[PDB]
């Protein structure tokens, strides 16, 4: 059958360049169009540009017009995307997709994930959501530690070594514009407690060989 | 530019539409195909030609298009039904496909559950490492989907945004996160600061103020 392959994905600095490929399979690549169509964290499909089948016409996305140059290789069944000035906004899924009649999209590739980032290894720095002075005994309470400015994922957090697990929700990352991942956890706990048990959390990460450990307790109000 | 409803949902078994809404030079006058797409999978052609199935689809998913809108209808729902749906066209001005905005569709399998919200305002600490980090966190809501906006007294606010996309809780519901990222004297020049959560027709919305603890 018809299979698409992307490659060249992975981590590179804002402004400079990085070139994606798509390899094609069960057709006569010659014959047909081809897109490309990127998915940034958490937004929808953003089409990038399509190439004819002889490279003849090409068309882009305003986003990404005057960087990105798409080419192909009909004798290597490759198509090529060549991405320049380089903006964190371009971090995403990239995508290479077969046209079918300048009417739809038919085939796809698996994607290759094409990362926007100035930085090297960096430990996190946490600091607690402490809970809410509106506190009152007979009621629950949230806190939490917020993790960050650090580089590369993962961070793994728990809390009081392992033993608070109950109400415990760690939310996936953010990549910030600063090219550095944040994230939150956080816990519900008794409010009655908030006086007498000490409550930590315990970050670890692995990449950076770096473990803090914080305590978040409430606030001088 | 072609817009969509962020969510839609209706239990296994029943019927669901989405739209789509364009301008002639898109929707108005060119092909209209609709795609399936689990994130982290590649998208799945569902319709094309406005109204057409390829093979393999099956004839409980149905396309028509009238005047600047074009609908896709999903009949006999079913939980692998559960993805976000596009619609894609050609803008004749632009010489550019166009996405619409994408639609998750929820097949509903527990009971619906409005979003709680818990705003942190800056803490001491980062504040005096001279940052100031908003966290909004929205925990046990369904279906899984939000809209969060940011409101600086009460203008909207864009920049230093960014959200989660939820995900699952331990008790089954949904949570998802929202970092408005500001400078500390960006944060001590407003009166205050809100998180608003938009869930089914329905916002909550949370105010903190650097005045008040
Ligand atoms: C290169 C030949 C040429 O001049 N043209 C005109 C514009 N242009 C298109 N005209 C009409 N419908 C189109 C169209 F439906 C698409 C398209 C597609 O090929 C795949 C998915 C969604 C789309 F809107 C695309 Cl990329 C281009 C179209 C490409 C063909
Ligand atoms: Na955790
Ligand atoms: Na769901």
């Amino acid at each position: 059958q018809v299979q698409l392959q992307e490659s060249g994905g992975g981590l590179v600095q804002p402004g400079r360049s990085l070139r994606l490929s798509c390899a094609a399979s069960g057709f006569t690549f010659s014959s047909y169009a081809m897109h490309w169509v990127r998915q940034a964290p958490g937004k929808g499909l953003e089409w990038v540009a399509v190439i004819s089948y002889d490279g003849s016409n090409k068309y882009y996305a305003d986003s990404v017009k005057g960087r990105f140059t798409i080419s192909r290789d009909n004798s290597k069944n490759t198509l090529y995307l060549q991405m320049n000035s380089l903006r964190a906004e371009d971090t995403a899924v990239y995508y290479c997709a077969r046209d079918y009649d300048w009417q739809y999209f038919d085939y796809w590739g698996q994607g290759t994930l094409v990362t926007v980032s100035s930085a090297s290894t960096k430990g996190p720095s946490v600091f607690p959501l402490a809970p809410s002075s509106k506190s009152t005994s007979g009621g629950t309470a949230a806190l939490g530690c917020l993790v960050k400015d650090y580089f590369p994922e993962p961070v793994t957090v728990s809390w009081n070594s392992g033993a608070l697990t109950s109400g415990v929700h760690t939310f996936p990352a953010v990549l910030q514009s600063s090219g550095l991942y944040s994230l939150s956890s956080v816990v519900t706990v008794p409010s009655s407690s908030l006086g007498t048990q000490t409550y930590i959390c315990n970050v670890n990460h692995k990449p950076s060989n770096t473990k803090v450990d914080k305590k978040v307790e409430p606030k001088s109000c | 530019v072609v817009t969509q409803p962020p969510s839609v949902s209706a239990a296994p078994g029943q019927e669901v539409t989405i739209s789509c809404s364009g301008s002639s030079s898109n929707i108005g006058n060119n092909y209209v195909s609709w795609y399936q797409h689990l994130p982290g999978t590649a998208p799945k052609l569902l319709i094309y030609d406005s109204d057409k199935r390829p093979s393999g689809i099956p004839d409980r998913f149905s396309g028509s298009k009238s005047g600047t809108s074009a609908t896709l209808g999903v009949t006999g729902l079913q939980t692998g039904d559960e993805a976000d749906y596009y619609c894609g066209t050609w803008d004749s001005s632009l010489s550019a496909v166009m996405f619409g905005g994408g639609t998750k569709l929820t097949v509903l399998g527990q009971p619906k559950a409005a979003p709680s919200v818990t705003l942190f305002p800056p803490s001491s600490e980062e504040l005096q490492a001279n940052k100031a980090t908003l966290v909004c966190l929205i925990s046990d809501f369904y279906p899984g989907a939000v809209t969060v906006a940011w409101k600086a007294d009460s203008s909207p606010v864009k920049a230093g945004v960014e959200t989660t996309t939820p995900s699952k809780q331990s008790n089954n519901k949904y949570a998802a996160s929202s970092y408005l990222s500001l400078t500390p004297e960006q944060w001590k020049s407003h009166k205050s600061y809100s998180c608003q959560v938009t869930h089914e027709g329905s916002t909550v919305e949370k105010t903190v103020a650097p005045t008040e603890c």
